[PDB]
């Protein structure tokens, strides 16, 4: 009993006249948990399929008839409620069980041909199965993705702040639309451009690398009369954190000045994309020039580089100016690519309008087969809650460009829920099949990069998630465990296992000390659950059973009342 | 200060050791802890790169149709 001496030997022996459980499988109880784990994604990953099944029936039959008017939605459901998953589910209806909430883009306006249309078809069908899936306790939130609308089933209460909340740019979508992404990025810095269309472009970039995957390489090609890169020169499997921030900032400075050698960024783009030495994630291959507008054609390079057309080109123009768009509008659609501006700050919508579907155009095809669940990486919840990971599934149309991306909102609480923590007490750690786990050796935090206490004078936009780590960080390194992870990482390894002598991280002050640790890939989709164990030994003591005299303990229980 | 001075002497005879936590305050606080408190926050960017990454799946990229749509 620690520092309780001699005189809880006492308490043992009066556990010498008592019982105990000892158990702790170690090895068994992360084959199960894991597989506990399996059996959740799996009851949640069929309910998804079901959507898929549906969805794209209602949708083949919505007719899409104009008219409207009449009697769509309407009005406004309000039933008061409160209950598990928190939350007072009440009133819930910009246009548990009760109706549907459906949140729309502050922006787009509740007042179109498309909205309603959706509108209709989209809860006909959806709100009744969806309460199926209610019928099997218990979905934490269900949620359907459009083009524009959410559909929250259940009403909670959307929602003198603003909501420029929006759901293409919000992550879990930008999973569900064509994976992954080999990136990079040509700003044309050319003396050309103002340091106001600077600024704009500056702001895009720096928020479109937030759009980017947190899990695509990039970097940062600015060029004029000479091509040239922001200091890395890799790229970038991104900790998101860290290196988008990194690479950010740099675009921070971003001073304009020197004429367009056009071609010669070029000549590195397709280079700097090319490579083959390590890392790079081999898949789609892209780039995307934000400028002014060219003023030539570059198919010699191309030829030069691409015939496989592997490489994709998305050409942003920006502001006003008054260049020709041409060889630009020749050039994305010369080498499949989809061009398209951001004139002024309509920079959030046009941003993702087709930066995902454009891509999505290979999964519109033969993918079919390819629509198994795509999980995504923490974050935390618009509404409060609480992080919370959420699996996506893609919706096809019925001979168009892909209709919309469904999810399961699944609480890393009941997560944990399945994470018992009663055998042992010191840590369970679950990394994913990259950066990340959701082990319970950190708190519920956007993570941040360095530091900047912001000039309060300017100021009289709010989190973005996700929170992104590092295996390597969240505990301390021993370059025999970074083995581990990058074992693990691989996912190669199944029960393989030992300690690690080491010292430990605690409150604010390090021990030290032996830990064999079991942990298994899930036979399922990646990951891999873990426990680490003070070698303590593998047992966990417990008691039973009866009243009688455990119910006079209990009435001491009673005298410990007051 | 001195003190630290003497503790520097005892370093030479315990554990300097930074340790960053990414969480507290939303800043990177990094922590000396030893085997003197809670600073600021800096450094990372490296040069070497490490930790394996992987994925190995889906990936569809090849195709037979892709539409002259363009725009506009
Ligand atoms: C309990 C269980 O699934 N055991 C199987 C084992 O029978 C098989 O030989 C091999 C396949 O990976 O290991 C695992
Ligand atoms: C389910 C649904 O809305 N499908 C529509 C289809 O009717 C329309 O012809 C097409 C136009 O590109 O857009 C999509
Ligand atoms: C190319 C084309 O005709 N597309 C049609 C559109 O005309 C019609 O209004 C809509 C129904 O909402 O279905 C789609
Ligand atoms: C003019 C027309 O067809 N209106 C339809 C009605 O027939 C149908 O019963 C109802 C529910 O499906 O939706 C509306
Ligand atoms: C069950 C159902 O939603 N039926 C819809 C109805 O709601 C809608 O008003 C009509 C469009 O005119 O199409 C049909
Ligand atoms: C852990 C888990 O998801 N268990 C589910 C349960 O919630 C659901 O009611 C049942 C329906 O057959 O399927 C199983
Ligand atoms: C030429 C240029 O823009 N240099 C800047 C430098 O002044 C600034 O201190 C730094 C930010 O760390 O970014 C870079
Ligand atoms: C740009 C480039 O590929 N550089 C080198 C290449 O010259 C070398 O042959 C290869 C073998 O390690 O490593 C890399
Ligand atoms: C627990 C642990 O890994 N501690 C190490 C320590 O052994 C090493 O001397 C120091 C050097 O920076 O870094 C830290
Ligand atoms: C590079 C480095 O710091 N190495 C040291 C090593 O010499 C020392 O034996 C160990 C003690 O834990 O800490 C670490
Ligand atoms: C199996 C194993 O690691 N045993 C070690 C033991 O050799 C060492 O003496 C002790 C520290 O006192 O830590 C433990
Ligand atoms: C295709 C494949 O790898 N299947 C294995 C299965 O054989 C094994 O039983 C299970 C866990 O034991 O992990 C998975
Ligand atoms: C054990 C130890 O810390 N030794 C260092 C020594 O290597 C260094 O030359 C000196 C200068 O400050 O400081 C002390
Ligand atoms: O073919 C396009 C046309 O289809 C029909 C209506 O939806 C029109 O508003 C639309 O312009």
């Amino acid at each position: 009993x620690x520092x309780x001496v001699h005189q809880l030997v006492d308490i043992y022996e009066k556990y010498q006249d008592l019982y105990t459980v000892e158990p702790n499988n170690a090895r068994q109880l992360v084959e199960i948990a894991a597989r506990d784990i399996e059996k959740l994604l799996s009851n949640r990953s069929k309910a998804l399929v079901r959507l898929a099944l549906e969805a794209e029936k209602v949708q083949a039959a919505h007719q899409w008839r104009e008219d409207f008017a009449s009697n769509e939605v309407v009005y406004y459901n309000a039933k008061d409620d409160l209950d598990p998953e928190k939350n007072d589910s009440e009133p819930g209806s910009q246009r548990s069980y009760q109706h549907a909430a459906v949140h729309i883009p502050t922006d787009i306006y509740e007042g179109s041909t498309i909205v309603l249309n959706e509108l209709n078809w989209t809860s006909a069908l959806d709100d009744v199965f969806k309460k199926n899936r209610e019928e099997d306790p218990s979905l934490l939130w269900q949620v359907f993705g459009s083009a524009t609308g959410l559909a929250r089933y259940y009403p909670a209460s959307p929602w003198n702040k603003i909501d420029l909340y929006d759901v293409r740019r919000r992550p879990w979508y930008i999973q569900g639309a064509a994976s992954p992404k080999d990136m990079l990025i040509l700003v044309d810095v050319s003396g050309s451009v103002s340091g106001l269309t600077l600024k704009l472009i500056r702001t895009s970039v720096s928020e479109m690398l937030e759009t980017l995957s947190d899990d695509d390489f990039v970097n940062v090609a600015s060029f004029n009369s000479n091509a040239q890169d922001v200091s890395c020169f890799q790229h970038l499997v991104q900790a998101n954190v860290r290196n988008k921030k990194v690479l950010k900032d740099a675009v921070n400075n971003i001073t304009a000045k020197g004429i367009t050698d056009y071609k010669k960024g070029f000549s590195f783009a397709f280079e700097q994309l090319l490579n083959y030495n390590v890392s790079r994630a081999n898949c789609n291959k892209i780039i995307m020039l934000f400028t002014d507008g060219g003023e030539e054609r570059a198919q010699e390079i191309f030829a030069k580089y691409n015939k496989d057309k592997k490489v994709r080109v998305f050409t942003f123009s920006v502001g006003q100016h008054n260049y020709d768009r041409g060889p630009i509008q020749w050039m994305a659609c010369e080498n499949k690519g989809y061009y398209y501006e951001i004139p002024s700050i309509g920079a959030i919508r046009i941003n993702t309008q087709e930066y995902l579907d454009v891509l999505g155009r290979p999964m519109v095809l033969a993918g079919d087969k390819a629509k198994q669940v795509q999980w995504t990486n923490v974050y935390l919840d618009a509404l409060e809650l609480g992080l919370v990971i959420t699996g996506t599934l893609p919706v096809f149309n019925i001979t168009g460009q892909f209709e919309n991306k469904t999810n399961l909102k699944n609480q890393l609480i009941l997560g944990v829920m399945g994470v018992d923590v009663s055998l042992e007490d010191i840590k369970r750690l679950t990394p994913r099949f990259t950066l990340c786990p959701n082990g319970y050796y950190f708190a519920i935090d956007p993570n941040g990069y360095v530091l900047l206490h912001p000039n309060l004078q300017p100021k009289p936009p709010k989190s973005q998630e996700p929170v992104t780590l590092d295996f390597l960080d969240a505990e301390l390194e021993n370059d025999i465990k970074v083995e581990i992870r990058n074992k693990m990482i691989d996912g190669e390894s199944g029960e393989k296992t030992f300690r690690t002598l080491v010292k430990s991280q605690d409150e604010r002050y390090i021990d030290k000390g032996n830990r064999t640790y079991t942990w298994t890939p899930v036979n399922g989709t990646d990951y891999s659950s873990l426990a680490l164990v003070l070698p303590t030994y593998s047992f966990y003591y417990i008691k039973a059973k009866i009243e009688e005299t455990i119910t006079q303990a209990r009435y001491s229980e009673t005298l410990k009342p007051d | 200060c001195i003190t630290e001075q003497t503790q520097y002497f005892f370093d030479n005879d315990d554990c300097g050791n930074c340790s960053r936590i990414f969480h507290v305050e939303k800043l990177m606080n990094t922590n000396l802890i030893f085997i003197p408190c809670d600073t600021r926050l800096l450094i990372q960017a490296e040069q070497t790169s490490d930790g394996p990454d992987p994925c190995d799946m889906v990936k569809q990229p090849r195709y037979r149709k892709g539409p002259d749509v363009c725009f506009d």
